[PDB]
């Protein structure tokens, strides 16, 4: 037969559901955003390509909050993913109105992911565009998780989905093997800047702006904040140097 | 959300509802189960396929008690007949025991599962029922009975019939050993006998499931006191029992 | 639940299942409705036997004391259109302490039917109806014509269903505007005529209504059409 | 306070309504007519709660009148007081129950015979040679039982009923302003003029 | 039925909405002109056979009594917006003591005619164009087209229905701003005249006018045979 | 070419979704088996992590339902963590509404009955998952119960899932056709999970480290997952057997 | 039992001239015998040359102040800003008060 | 999404027709031939099954003729299980006329009740109609013996003599030929027995291969019927189609 | 391609959305628009587009407080829709927390409503196309939104048909039209020269211009008809 990829949650006669896979296709398209788990919290960062310098610099924010302590960054359709965030924060204060402490890291993640599963289950509904990175400090430590369109989230030392996702990886696995003892939240945010810079030559068309925000125990009490000001200069520096 | 608010059996230019024929043909390709009435009860047997040895046999009981004077068995998709046989204990209760103090009429049990096999049949974003059923059951005013029931919905009563693969063959042998003056005892050896061609591996009391709606067993009410309630006319033959009645052919 | 719409526009701009509703309406028995001086005659073809015309529903029904309703098609949907119109006749009486005009019946029935039209998961009416009467305190005759599109429009004489067009057409040639049927016999002979140029078998399939003012409705028997058919049959002997 | 008496005299029923409606200490109107004419042979009094009482009238002869337009046939005097009885009996155990008393005399085509009904605000459907609904009934109850005749004429049975009526404005202590009064027989339901 | 009712053309469109459009298209014809003296409307009455009494052609009807409306197209379709905008006209008055706004009683009919879809609503959208003509004391006399696409416009002059299109030529050649009430009743009728398969008689054309004194008027047939015969003799003093 | 799109009878009275299922449940290419001892039951499972950037703790496909009762998925993650989830607040029902914490069998007749509606209902697509329930049932001793894709639930002696089930399932059978019994005549949970994992490496050919498998022990009153250096002191226990 | 109403005192006064019109209100709110607040306003601007007080219960007075607002604002919204004349707008109030007809604001209302 | 397998049950043809209506016509013309006769003093109905075998108890067997009230019988041409759905429905309807009027319920009553309920499944709902069609045989004092029928489309009509099911051409004209008003209750039972000995598919007509049914008026009420298999058989061998 | 053009709950095999490229399209073929804005001020231009001489010049910018606005291109009544969703979300901000609704909350918020529509079964985009101006207190803002989602907070921008030419226009002028600061007429003659840029064969009229105004000491006025002829 033929046909099975017209309509979701339709299996193929190999075991496959293609709406989903397209959906990893549109995610494919977006602009690259990474992940970095370090020993006392985790940092996202993320590319917004300045089609025009009409765009308003530091505005257009791509990194989004969920409650204090979760940050959560996202690639492909934009709107599925702010869709998702609103979701999630729903979760997160029913957990919160509930049994009183902040919803863990591992809960929301899998909140999250029963709702795009759920997602997959029905013709009647879109799979979602958006592969989601997220994180954030518990009262069991720093997570990071990255959750597919088919649902399927894990946690991840390191994270990264877009256009430069392949290059992103890659030097995600060089952090991993060259510091089995473990990164700070400053020099993360400085790897994260230059992996982003690294990742950006898969798009060199456009110019683009780094956006990065950091939960870590230390550095921010865990709680979920922008990397602005100082730190945001000095991590780009870190990064025009490892460039040139 | 559930948008599926239409009919999936829908009538063919020949006038042929083709949900109805494929699980008729589900139920053709399933084992072969058959019931005989006699003139002190009646006998419904199958055959206990199990795919790997390692699967625990009792666990795939394919005879369901559904009162204590009817019972069910089944040729075609396992799980609907799991199902309708929950539907059924329920509707038994909602439907009678709740309303009358007592449990239903054969023929009022197995009305109450075509009604569900057809609204299976005709409800928005359904599929039949993939399962023939043979409900064998006793009532003080109609004495006993045997049914069998279709996906499409309809119920005929049955002095004795098989249905599944072999079906008709077992159905032959049962025209030529069918009598109205037969026993219990009879009417389980004639079973047996024709069960035994249906099935091609071994044949013994963990191969095959049988059950019988014959006398009361006051031994298995669980209570003695009252002497108005008898016990259960429903039971099912262990294995040391088929293989006594198989020891003897 | 179920709310799939089933009439929607073509890209030449038609609702397909309006117009066959109106091809259903085409393969319904004959209906003819005639407007008199002082009456409305409504006749009807009974298709082809061992039929038990005591008990067998008439084409033309009462909706109210003094207006009727007759129609072409799917008898099965008339009966709730006529169900329909009898019971807001009952509600506009309870409500308005009048009965219900002719226009006002028409307008409702239309409007039911082209809010089947409009509405998901319903197929529209495959009934074209004739509605006929006198309103509460006028003796001016009303004869309405309603389609399975919802259109509503009075007619001095109309007929609806199989081979409507050659009576339509036999109406246009002998129904003078100026003068109207005076008498009642004149319009119902006018009706059976009407009839006889389509039906071809006789006066056993045709049924004839006859509404006169202030709540006169009266159905002709087997006998009275038979003096009609015999009539127009002797005077068809000039050659 | 209102008058609802009838009378069943062989061959017709006689149905006697108050005409007086009084609210507060004023009475607004002395012509009112308690009846309603369910069909061309089923007339019904009511009394009771101000509104109820015509509302509830009003949607039972509508709803008759519909039965006999579907069915092109007159429902017996019995199927009318049974649909009658069933809406009251649904309307106690309604939101707003209808306080409204009835009255249906019927003449039946079929067997011939006149009845008469007297359903409460609650369901109580009876089956009576004469019925009264209120306070009337404690004083024309025992007369009817001293005069009342099975085999009586509808003359008689007017006679009956005036006697009831003098009664009534004897010893009851409210003005019901007259009574008006309806026949119900096979030639169908008139009005006696002057009562 | 291989799309959805709410789908788009890859140019861009809504499908259903322009085969709506298709469909008025071959409706009878409608023209507005808005003057500073009142607004004019006038309509077609196709008749099908002369059997038809055209007095029953309603297609031009009043919202409110400041406030008329024409229709051309799928006319049963219309029944349901004009009763939403007579409503919402009285509601507008019972709730501010005042006339609704022309504009606000177009926009508020317009709101119903893209609320279809697969909350229960309509499952195609409307088939029908309308004309709305009405005066207020904000903007002065105002004509507003409404189509089923939800958008309305207000024109100066505006034509729909069959042959409407090389009617607008015609309207935007002989319409200037200080046109007069009756230029525009001689107007229309000379376009409806030329657009007409049919002798252009009272029977067979209806004309109505929004004036600031009167209100909502429609002309009774002497008023439009004594337009029709001015026109007559005017056309007859050329060259 | 629509009745193998949703769950309707094809004209050889099949259901294409619920086979198309079933292949589905063999994509993540890991087998696991089930087997009970003398007072516990075992499960193994394949713990494949491809990714160096993957938290190997969080790579799991076995699911602590309740206190008592553990679940091993052979599917796709999506699925499996649903599965779980509606498993979890099913046991959760059970011991609220009757007093006493849900069976194994009832709990797999539960999602199996679920699965029946997912394959008649054409709504929502079957779980391409395959579910083995396993526990001490009070009365039922060790127990290991499957449910799949097609609304089937069984009991088993012991039972595989993966694509090399049939190897599993006949050394399996071998095994207990040689010792004549239907468990692990061993009373200490170790030796038992030491057996699996064992006849897994004989039927598989393949070795494993601490970092490939992935224990689920079931005990009375008491279901836990075995940690990397319990499964690795196991493995030096099962490398000292001769 | 919960009490929804209150006394907050007050005393509101309009009086029309010939071309123009006023309205007065003392800022004192009160509750029993003591002093809430010796300056907090009740006669307020509501656009389009409209003045409104609705004194008595405070809580419902706001409210219904604040409906009126919001309506005159969706009145601009609906009717491109045409001007809400004083009729208008006392009927408009008129169908606010009645649609808690069966719940009143626990007010006296002066425009 | 799902209109992809919405088959559409209640459109119309181009010619102006019900598919699914047709087609459910089509179907009963495959069904037991069913015939009802109103004679001058009574009604008879006369079925042949289908579903026959040796091992089939004929004696609690009940297929083709159905009671409604204690004046009202039916027999079914197709569907079983709708047909004891609408029979249900039917009984019902009755049931609630004499709760309400205190009457037994007119015959076409409940036929038009039930005749509107398969109307409806025809209109909307998008559902499949009901693939049964009714003989309904009844007497009532108002119209006195009536013999109705209705099909799938919601179509019902009176009749003296009528057939349904397969081979209703054969059967009606048979009917046709020997049909007399002034006939009485035996004759009718002789016609209908020799219209269906005459119209089946099977060698011969035997008792096990029919169900039988009158309606008459014998005490001053009417009394209804249900044939017995030994009453079968002796109104068979008294006929002459059978031989004892 | 051919077989996922069906509706918005279907995913092309390269990972498109083809429902809302066609809600997209029907932006692009509608009537231009531009918007612009400084640290002080934020102006919409609108050429309104008519049917004849006959017809009007349907009206593109959308008052929804007195703080921020929105000018259209594309489906009139979509517009209409989310304008009155804005109207609502601003009166809400204003009721419950006395607090003016801030321009970015409301493109997040149209953002999401948007969204709720491109993955439902039924329905359809909203087929067109916003340009936001406002002024809060973070100061002037000027937000683009389309029907997939998105909103971006820009300096200046365009939609609509030939919108390319004005965006240019917009970025060539950028370092001019983002000082001007404290005087608005300044503003709106660039903002009118812009969206003359985009302008093939059309002239601009006192009946087709539309101008809107929002920024400091400056509530949200909407200019038509004669009040445009100073900036023609």
């Amino acid at each position: 037969g033929t046909g099975y990829d017209l309509s979701n949650s339709v299996f193929s006669p190999d075991g496959r559901n293609f709406q989903v896979e397209y959906a990893v296709k549109a995610v494919e398209n977006g602009t690259t955003s990474i992940g970095i788990k370090c020993n006392d919290g985790v940092v996202f960062a993320v590319e917004k390509l300045i089609t025009s310098k009409l765009l308003v610099p530091q505005k257009n924010v791509k990194i989004q909050v969920v409650d204090r302590h979760i940050g959560c960054v996202y690639s492909g359709l934009i709107p599925d993913g702010r869709h998702l965030v609103n979701r999630g924060r729903e979760e997160a204060a029913s957990f919160k109105k509930l049994y009183k402490t902040p919803i863990p890291i591992p809960a929301f993640a899998d909140r999250l992911g029963q709702y795009v599963q759920a997602h997959t289950l029905y013709n009647s509904v879109r799979p979602f565009g958006v592969s989601t990175i997220f994180g954030g400090v518990d009262k069991n430590g720093a997570h990071l998780y990255m959750l597919e369109p088919s649902g399927s989230y894990w946690g991840y030392k390191g994270a990264a989905t877009g256009k430069g996702r392949q290059s992103a990886k890659a030097e995600l696995e060089k952090l991993v093997d060259h510091h089995p003892e473990g990164l700070s939240a400053r020099e993360a945010v400085k790897q994260a800047a230059k992996i982003i810079y690294l990742a950006h030559e898969d798009n060199k068309e456009k110019d683009f702006e780094l956006e990065i925000s950091w939960c870590s125990l230390s550095e921010t009490n865990g709680l979920h904040k922008f990397v602005k000001g100082d730190l945001l200069q000095e991590a780009i520096d870190f990064a025009q140097k490892e460039i040139n | 959300t559930d948008r599926y608010s239409f009919s999936l059996t829908t009538f063919s230019p020949s006038g042929k509802l083709g949900q109805i024929d494929y699980a008729l043909t589900a139920v053709k390709q399933g084992v072969t189960s058959l019931g005989i009435k006699a003139t002190n009860g009646v006998v419904i047997a199958t055959e206990k396929k199990s795919s790997s040895p390692l699967a625990m046999s009792e666990t795939l009981s394919k005879v369901s008690l559904l009162t204590p004077d009817i019972g069910a068995v089944y040729s075609g998709m396992g799980p609907d007949y799991r199902v309708l046989v929950d539907k059924s204990r329920k509707v038994a209760h909602t439907s009678y025991k709740r309303i009358y103090g007592e449990y239903p009429p054969t023929k009022l049990l197995v009305s109450e599962v075509a009604k569900i096999m057809q609204e299976a049949t005709q409800s928005g974003g359904v599929r039949p029922f993939g399962v023939s059923l043979l409900i064998a059951g006793h009532d003080e005013f109609n004495g006993f009975s045997l049914y069998q029931v279709d996906p499409s919905g309809s119920y005929f009563p049955w002095k004795a019939t098989a249905i599944g693969k072999g079906s008709v063959a077992a159905k032959t042998f049962l025209e030529k050993r069918w009598n109205d003056e037969l026993e219990l005892e009879d009417a389980i050896h004639i079973a047996l006998l024709t069960l035994k061609e249906s099935v091609e591996g071994e044949f013994n009391g963990d191969t095959i499931e049988l059950a019988i709606i014959g006398d009361e067993n006051p031994d298995l009410l669980g209570y003695t006191g009252i002497p108005t309630d008898k016990g259960p006319r429903f039971r099912k033959l262990t294995s040391q029992e088929i293989n006594d009645r198989l020891e003897a052919l | 639940g179920y709310d799939r719409a089933l009439s929607i526009f073509s890209p030449d701009g038609h609702i397909f299942q309006v117009e066959y509703a109106l091809e259903a309406v085409k393969r319904g028995t004959c209906a003819v409705g005639v407007k008199g001086k002082n009456c409305v005659v409504l006749g009807c073809e009974r298709r082809s036997k061992l039929q038990d015309t005591r008990i067998t529903p008439s084409k033309v029904s009462k909706i109210d004391s003094h207006v009727v309703l007759s129609f072409s098609g799917l008898n099965a949907d008339s009966r709730i259109l006529i169900e329909k119109a009898r019971v807001e006749a009952q509600s506009h009486r309870l409500t308005l302490e009048d009965p219900v005009t002719v226009e006002y019946l028409t307008r409702y029935v239309a409007g039911v039917q082209q809010r089947y039209t409009q509405s998901g998961g319903v197929r529209p009416f495959g009934v074209s109806t004739l509605i006929a009467g006198f309103d509460p305190r006028d003796d001016e005759p009303k004869l309405y014509q309603t389609e399975p599109s919802g259109i509503y429009s009075s007619w001095s004489a109309q007929t609806i269903g199989r081979n409507s067009k050659t009576v339509r057409e036999f109406l246009e040639k002998n129904y003078d505007r100026k003068e109207p049927p005076a008498t009642v016999e004149e319009c119902v002979k006018l009706t059976v005529r009407s009839l006889l140029e389509v039906v071809q078998t006789g006066a056993k399939n045709i049924e004839i209504t006859v509404v006169k003012p202030d709540s006169d409705i009266v159905a002709l028997s087997s006998e009275e059409i038979n003096q009609y058919v015999t009539q127009i049959e002797q005077e068809k002997q000039e050659q | 306070m209102d008058i609802i008496l009838g009378i069943r005299v062989q061959d017709s029923v006689i149905l006697a309504s108050s005409k007086a409606v009084t609210r507060g200490i004023s009475v607004l109107k002395d012509s009112d007519d308690k009846t309603r004419q369910l069909s061309p042979h089923t007339l019904m009094s009511f009394a009771g709660e101000a509104g109820d009482t015509v509302q509830f009238a009003e949607y039972i002869q509508a709803n008759i009148q519909l039965y006999s337009i579907r069915e092109d046939y007159e429902l017996s005097p019995q199927a009318v007081s049974s649909f009658v009885r069933q809406e009251l009996a649904k309307s106690i155990r309604s939101r707003r129950p209808y306080q409204v008393n009835v009255l249906i005399g019927g003449y039946d085509k079929k067997k011939n015979k006149p009845e008469l009904y007297q359903i409460d605000y609650l369901g109580t459907k009876v089956e009576l040679p004469y019925g009264a609904h209120g306070y009337s009934g404690f004083y024309t109850f025992s007369l009817l039982d001293h005069h009342y005749r099975p085999d009586m004429t509808t003359e008689e049975g007017l006679d009956l009923l005036k006697l009831c009526v003098q009664e009534l404005e004897k010893r009851m202590p409210m003005d019901f302003k007259g009574v008006i009064v309806k026949i119900v027989d096979k030639d169908g339901i008139r009005q006696v003029d002057d009562f | 039925y291989d799309r959805g009712v709410s789908t788009f053309s890859p140019e861009g469109r809504l499908f259903q909405v322009e085969y709506s459009l298709e469909a008025i298209k071959l409706g009878s014809t409608a023209i507005g002109i808005a003057t500073k003296e009142g607004v004019v409307l006038g309509v077609e009455k196709r008749a099908t056979s002369p059997l038809l009494e055209s007095d029953s052609i309603e297609k031009i009807v009043e919202i409110d009594r400041h406030i008329g409306c024409a229709m051309s197209g799928l006319t049963a379709d219309a029944r349901s917006m004009i009763e939403h905008a007579r409503t919402a006209a009285v509601t507008h008055n019972l709730y501010y003591d005042e006339d609704i706004n022309v504009e606000s009683l177009t926009q508020s009919v317009c709101d119903l005619a893209l609320r279809f879809g697969e909350e229960r609503l309509m499952s195609r959208p409307f088939g029908v164009a309308l004309l709305i003509a009405g005066h207020d004391a904000d903007d002065g006399y105002q004509l507003f087209h409404a189509e089923p696409s939800g958008t309305f416009y207000r024109y100066n002059a505006k034509a729909i229905g069959s042959g409407s299109e090389g009617a607008q030529a015609e309207l935007l050649n002989e319409w200037h701003s200080s046109l007069t009430l009756k230029e525009a009743e001689l107007l229309v009728l000379k376009i409806l005249k030329q657009v007409m398969e049919e002798k252009l008689d009272e029977n067979n054309a209806q004309l109505s006018c929004i004036t600031k004194q009167d209100g909502f008027k429609i002309y009774d047939n002497e008023k439009t045979a004594e337009l029709i015969k001015e026109l007559k003799e005017k056309e007859a003093a050329e060259s | 070419g629509y009745d193998r799109h949703i769950t309707i009878f094809s004209p050889e009275g099949r259901l294409y979704q619920v086979e198309y299922a079933f292949k589905a449940t063999n994509q993540t290419n890991i087998n696991s088996l089930a087997v009970r001892g003398k007072d516990c039951t075992v499960v193994i499972s394949q713990k494949k992590v491809p990714d160096k950037l993957l938290d190997p703790t969080t790579v799991s496909y076995i699911f602590c339902i309740s206190r008592t009762i553990g679940m091993v998925v052979n599917g796709p993650i999506p699925d499996a963590r649903n599965a779980a989830l509606r498993a979890k607040a099913e046991a959760a029902e059970f011991r609220y509404k009757y007093g006493y914490d849900m069976p194994c069998d009832v709990l797999a007749k539960r999602m199996a009955n679920l699965s029946q509606i997912y394959t008649q209902r054409a709504y929502m697509r079957p779980l391409g998952v395959i579910l083995t329930f396993v526990s001490v049932d009070e009365e039922l001793g060790p127990s290991i119960y499957k449910t799949d894709p097609a609304g089937y639930y069984v009991g088993y002696k012991a039972t595989a899932t993966g694509p090399k089930q049939q190897e599993i399932t006949t050394n399996l059978e071998n095994h207990f056709k040689k010792s004549k019994i239907d468990h692990i005549n061993e009373e200490s949970w170790e030796k038992v999970v030491e057996f699996a994992i064992t006849h897994m490496i004989d039927a598989l050919g393949t070795e494993f480290s601490k970092n490939d498998l992935e224990v689920g022990v079931a005990t009375k009153d008491k279901f836990f997952t075995l940690s990397a250096e319990n499964i690795e002191e196991r493995l030096v226990a099962i490398a000292e057997q001769d | 039992q919960f009490n929804p109403y209150g006394d907050n005192g007050g005393t509101i006064l309009g009086i029309a001239g010939e071309d123009f019109a006023v309205l007065a209100g003392d800022t004192r709110n009160i509750t029993d015998y003591s002093i809430n607040s010796r300056y907090e306003p009740k006669v307020f601007d509501c656009g389009d040359n409209i003045v409104m007080s609705a004194n008595g219960f405070a809580a419902d007075g706001d409210a219904l102040v604040k409906r009126f607002k919001n309506s005159v604002k969706w009145y601009h919204f609906d009717h491109n800003d045409k001007k809400l004349s004083i009729n208008s707008a006392a009927r408009n109030i008129q169908h606010l008060l009645y649609g808690k007809r069966f719940f009143p604001y626990y007010v006296h209302t002066i425009i | 999404g799902s209109r992809r397998y919405d088959s559409r049950t209640t459109i119309f043809s181009p010619e102006g027709r019900l598919y699914q209506v047709e087609y459910a016509l089509e179907s009963i013309s495959h069904a037991g031939t069913a015939i009802g006769i109103m004679a001058s003093d009574g009604i008879v109905l006369a079925a042949e099954r289908k579903v026959t075998s040796t091992l089939l108890e004929q004696d609690t067997s009940t297929e083709k003729l159905y009671k409604l009230n204690d004046k009202i019988a039916v027999a079914v041409a197709g569907l079983t299980a709708d047909a004891e759905i609408l029979i249900n429905t039917a009984r019902i309807h009755a049931q609630n006329y004499l709760k309400t009027y205190n009457e037994d319920i007119p015959v076409e009553i409940l036929v038009r009740r039930l005749s509107d309920i398969k109307q409806g499944y025809t209109q909307h709902g998008g559902l499949r109609p009901f693939g049964v069609s009714f003989i309904y045989a009844g007497y009532d004092d108002r119209y006195g013996y009536q013999l109705y029928t209705s099909n799938p489309s919601g179509n019902y009509t009176g009749w003296k003599a009528i057939s349904v099911g397969a081979n209703t051409s054969a059967a009606q004209t048979l009917l046709q030929m020997d049909y007399k008003d002034d006939m009485k209750v035996d004759d009718a039972i002789e016609l209908a027995l020799k219209t269906l000995s005459k119209t089946t598919d099977s060698s011969a007509l035997t008792y096990d291969r029919l169900e039988f049914a009158t309606i008459r008026k014998g005490d001053g009420e009417v009394y209804q019927k249900i044939f017995k298999p030994q009453e079968i058989k002796d109104i068979l061998v008294k006929t002459g189609i059978t031989k004892k | 391609r051919n077989n996922y053009d069906g509706d918005t709950v279907t995913f092309s095999p390269t990972g498109r959305l083809f429902q809302v490229e066609y809600a997209l399209e029907a932006i692009k073929q509608g009537s231009v628009t531009v918007g612009l804005r400084s640290n002080t001020h934020a102006v919409l231009v609108a050429l309104k587009r008519n049917a004849d001489e006959l017809s009007s010049y349907q009206k593109k910018i959308i008052k929804c407080d007195e703080h921020m606005g929105l000018s259209l291109a594309g489906l009139a009544p979509d517009a209409r829709v989310l304008s009155n969703y804005l109207r609502q979300q601003c009166n809400y901000s204003s009721l419950v927390f006395n607090r003016k609704l801030a321009v970015e909350r409301a493109g997040h918020l149209l953002c999401d409503k948007a969204q709720k529509n491109t993955q439902s079964y039924g329905g359809r985009p909203y087929g067109v196309g916003l340009l936001i101006i406002g002024y809060d207190k973070s100061g002037a803002h000027l937000l683009e939104f389309q029907p997939s989602g998105n909103v971006t907070e820009l300096y200046g921008t365009a939609i609509g048909a030939r919108s390319q030419g004005a965006k240019t226009y917009l970025e060539r002028t950028l370092d001019t039209f983002i000082k001007i600061d404290g005087n608005p007429d300044e503003l709106i003659k660039a903002g009118v020269e812009a969206i003359s840029q985009s302008l093939r064969d059309e002239s601009l009229t006192v009946d087709n211009l539309s101008i809107a105004i929002v920024g400091k000491d400056t509530p949200f006025t909407i200019y038509d008809g004669e009040a445009v002829a100073k900036y023609i």
